[PDB]
């Protein structure tokens, strides 16, 4: 019932700014201190900042002192984190956290990338099934930056047997991933398969229908 | 300033211990040690608070203790789903936390699972864009160690190869993928391309051909 | 001066033969009450030993502090861990000229203020997790918040008004200070002048220095108590050697009919 | 937290040689509450010393008055020895008759 939703993650140039938000629900927000904990890709947890239940007291790690400003709006049930003077090493997933002595509730995280590199939206290509048993069809999502990319099938109606693979970071600096769904062979030609590719940082949204090719 | 061993390992049903160093408080001050478990692609889960207390609905098998500059987490009756990253945490009061280095736990003796391979040729739409990408997907293998080799017919092709490191999954098995980039001319200039995935001395191969 | 304040302290690891919890009760600037967990009974202090008192008055004080004793120690179970911890309470009320009360309910952990009691909501609260945990542990105890509010809004103003109509002499006690102005050598061609006030009550007192009658400074000073609740003060000033007798000290105090001029000793 | 004690030494009444008096050591502003205080006559601990209740100020720091009956003398040397976790070594403050 306790829910925490981070918003505002994205790509920022070094020296720029970005305000994260966290929408809290399922508890009396003004009673609890709140905090931000970040995790760099493939690295440990780093506590960033905390704020008192009423917002009157704030705390900051040495690594973010003077650049970040945690704040709070209790009437709106929202936690904020204003990041200024962003440096590359600030790239991380940023978790919203409800602070307590005997329990710990977190959000899902939001991705912050600090890079001089420009954003690029992916090309989407269908991976047609060769079967006509089970069949494997999918979508190739090629050459995008930065992470992440979200992929659903048939607007979320298809979820069973779907496997979205971790992206590859290529030498070009761009990422690529594939999403494959394993379906009954007999369903081909009758069942429509559409992959929904959304890449927020570049406002790229693509629906690719995957057709069966049958040149006997 | 909290420090943890990088990894610890154990066999099913045994007990392991993860140490945390740096948990000392000055005179007139205090701290409270928490232990967090993090499974792949997921937010951390609080396992121990107040040095040695278990939240509601945390397994009996987890216990904690603090003693001066050292706190320790003990996982007894080790199960496979205990495989994760574990972080000690110190709350000094007044809203100040510090997180430990992190310790990856591995559970020995898990069954070897060979990888399933799926190879996709370059699509018609991509070839229309004067580009071609071969997509090799590798699923549900353990241990997480594979090598990939690409073949143009029978010749080893190393240029244009981008292979991920194996990423761990909830089921404790691993997934990876490898992408061969090639011009449309090279693609049609051979009779077949193969993706060879070697895992624990055993190779799984898939082949595609231009049509 | 028209204030009644309880100073409560609990320690998680008291030295052997020392109380885990003790309380001093104050009517303005003088202590009237004593309580510790080792003896377990609230006692009068100072002049209040001779205050004509109603039956069961100190039994009631003892009853209330005993409840607060168990609660303060319960707060350490809520925090868990090893500590050690110090929990301090600042509870009481203050009468205004309108015969209305204003309550005070603040708490400190390991020397830092971290929690108060809201009398409009009847809950304990604070900005950090340690506050919320202690608050939640006390909410659990039945009628803990009820007794807390009653102590502040009924008992304190009642106890305060009782002591006003029957210990009125103790609070309006006016003991003028005994004064000394001594000099001692301090440096090549310099002296320090120390003006000291002895055994005075109330503690409000002003010391200033005059040179040949003209203003010459406050000096740097220090207040302190005596064993009987009266006070001591002194200020010092650096003067030219051989010029000491041209100075004097003027003291203002409610126990003096007018400002008193004090000159150097003989 | 920690707070270093403040130490004040003074007599209850103006010092008159040969006349009985009270010597005070007022230790204030310290945290935590564990403190150790000795009154000294010519460097030796006075045995019959009393003290007030351990109390605290509005900033939550603790204070404490130690006192003993005594008779000043032009030669005799009085001091207050205080030990606290914030002190590397015991802190000895001599009674100056001027205060
Ligand atoms: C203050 O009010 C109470 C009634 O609430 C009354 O009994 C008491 O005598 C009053 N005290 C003064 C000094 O007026």
């Amino acid at each position: 019932e306790v829910q925490l939703l981070e918003s505002g993650g994205g790509l920022v140039q070094p020296g720029g700014s970005l305000r994260l938000s966290c929408a809290a629900s399922g508890f009396t927000f003004s009673t609890y201190a709140m905090g931000w904990v970040r995790q760099a890709p493939g690295k440990g947890l780093e506590w960033v900042s905390s704020i008192g239940a009423s917002g009157s007291q704030t705390r900051y790690a040495d690594s973010v002192k003077g650049r970040f400003t945690i704040s709070r709006d209790n009437s709106k049930n929202t936690l904020y984190l204003q990041m200024n003077s962003l440096r590359a090493e600030d790239t991380a997933v940023y978790y919203c956290a409800r602070l307590a002595i005997g329990d710990s509730y977190w959000g899902q995280g939001t991705m912050v990338t600090v890079s001089s590199a420009s954003t690029k939206g992916p090309s989407v290509f269908p991976l047609a099934p060769s079967s006509k048993g089970t069949a494997a069809l999918g979508c190739l999502v090629k050459d995008y930056f930065p992470e992440p990319v979200t992929v659903s099938w048939n607007s979320g109606a298809l979820t069973s047997g779907v496997h979205t693979f971790p992206a590859v970071l290529q030498s070009s600096g761009l990422y690529s991933l594939s999403s494959v769904v394993t379906v009954p062979s007999s369903s081909l030609g009758t069942q429509t398969y559409i992959c929904n590719v959304n890449h927020k940082p570049s406002n790229t949204k693509v629906d690719k229908k995957v057709e069966p090719k049958s040149c006997d | 300033a909290l420090t943890q061993p990088a990894s610890v390992s154990g066999s099913p049903g045994q007990s392991i211990t993860i140490s945390c160093t740096g948990t000392g408080s000055d005179v007139g001050s205090y701290n409270l040690v928490s232990w967090y478990q993090q499974h792949p692609g997921k937010a951390p889960k609080l396992m121990i608070y107040g040095d040695s207390e278990r939240p509601s609905g945390v397994s009996n098998r987890f216990s904690g203790s603090k003693s001066g500059n050292t706190a320790s987490l003990t996982i007894s009756g080790l199960q496979a789903e205990d495989e994760a990253d574990y972080y000690c945490s110190s709350y000094a009061g007044s809203g100040i936390y510090v997180f430990g280095t992190g310790t990856k736990v591995t559970v020995l003796g898990q069954p070897k699972a060979a990888p399933s391979v799926t190879l996709f040729p370059p699509s018609s739409e991509e070839l229309q864009a004067n580009k071609a990408t071969l997509v090799c997907l590798i699923s549900d293998f353990y241990p997480g160690a594979v090598t990939v080799a690409w073949k143009a017919d029978s010749s080893p092709v190393k240029a244009g190869v981008e292979t991920t490191t194996p990423s761990k999954q909830s089921n404790n098995k691993y997934a990876a993928s490898s992408y061969l980039s090639l011009t449309p001319e090279q693609w049609k200039s051979h009779k077949s391309y193969s993706c060879q995935v070697t895992h624990e001395g055993s190779t799984v191969e898939k082949t595609v051909a231009p049509t | 001066h028209l204030s009644l304040l309880y100073h409560l302290t609990a320690v998680s690891s008291p030295a052997p033969g020392t109380p885990a919890f003790w309380v001093s009760g104050w009517l303005g600037p003088q202590q009237y009450l004593s309580y510790n967990s080792l003896r377990g009974e609230a006692e009068p202090c100072g002049a209040w030993v001779w205050e004509n008192q109603v039956s069961w008055y100190w039994e009631k004080e003892t009853t209330d502090l005993r409840i607060k004793e168990k609660l303060f120690l319960e707060a350490f179970k809520a925090l868990g861990g090893k500590g050690p911890y110090t929990l301090q309470g600042l509870l009481g009320c203050e009468l205004g000229p309108d015969n209305t009360s204003v309550p005070t309910a603040k708490f400190a952990l390991n020397g830092e203020e971290f929690m108060n009691f809201d009398l409009k909501q009847g809950t304990w609260g604070g900005d950090w997790p340690e506050a919320l945990a202690i608050s939640q542990r006390w909410q659990q105890q039945d009628k803990a918040a009820n007794k807390e509010l009653t102590f502040l809004l009924f008992s304190c103003p009642h106890r305060l008004r009782e002591h006003l109509e029957r210990g009125r002499g103790n609070l309006e006690w006016k003991e003028p200070p005994s004064m000394r102005l001594k000099a001692r050598p301090s440096s090549p061609g310099f002296s320090v002048l120390t003006c000291s006030a002895f055994s005075f009550y109330p503690p409000e007192l002003q010391l200033r220095f005059l040179r040949n009658g003209l203003a010459a400074g406050t000096g740097q000073g220090d207040f302190g108590p005596n064993s009987d609740g009266s006070f001591h003060a002194s200020s010092s000033l650096t003067v030219k050697s051989g010029d000491e007798h041209h100075y004097c000290c003027i003291v203002q105090h409610a126990g003096l009919a007018q400002p008193l001029r004090v000159e150097l000793e003989s | 937290i920690q707070r270093t004690p403040k130490i004040q030494v003074y007599s209850r009444h103006p010092a008159e040689n040969g006349k009985s008096n009270f010597l005070n050591c007022y230790v204030s502003g310290f945290h935590p509450s564990d403190i150790e205080v000795d009154l000294l006559k010519n460097g030796e601990r006075i045995e019959k010393v009393e003290h007030s209740d351990l109390s605290f100020s509005k900033d939550w720091s603790f204070y404490l008055l130690y006192y003993t009956e005594f008779t000043p003398t032009e030669k005799d040397e009085y001091a207050c020895r205080v030990n606290h976790v914030t002190l590397s070594q015991p802190k000895i403050v001599k009674w100056d008759r001027d205060m």
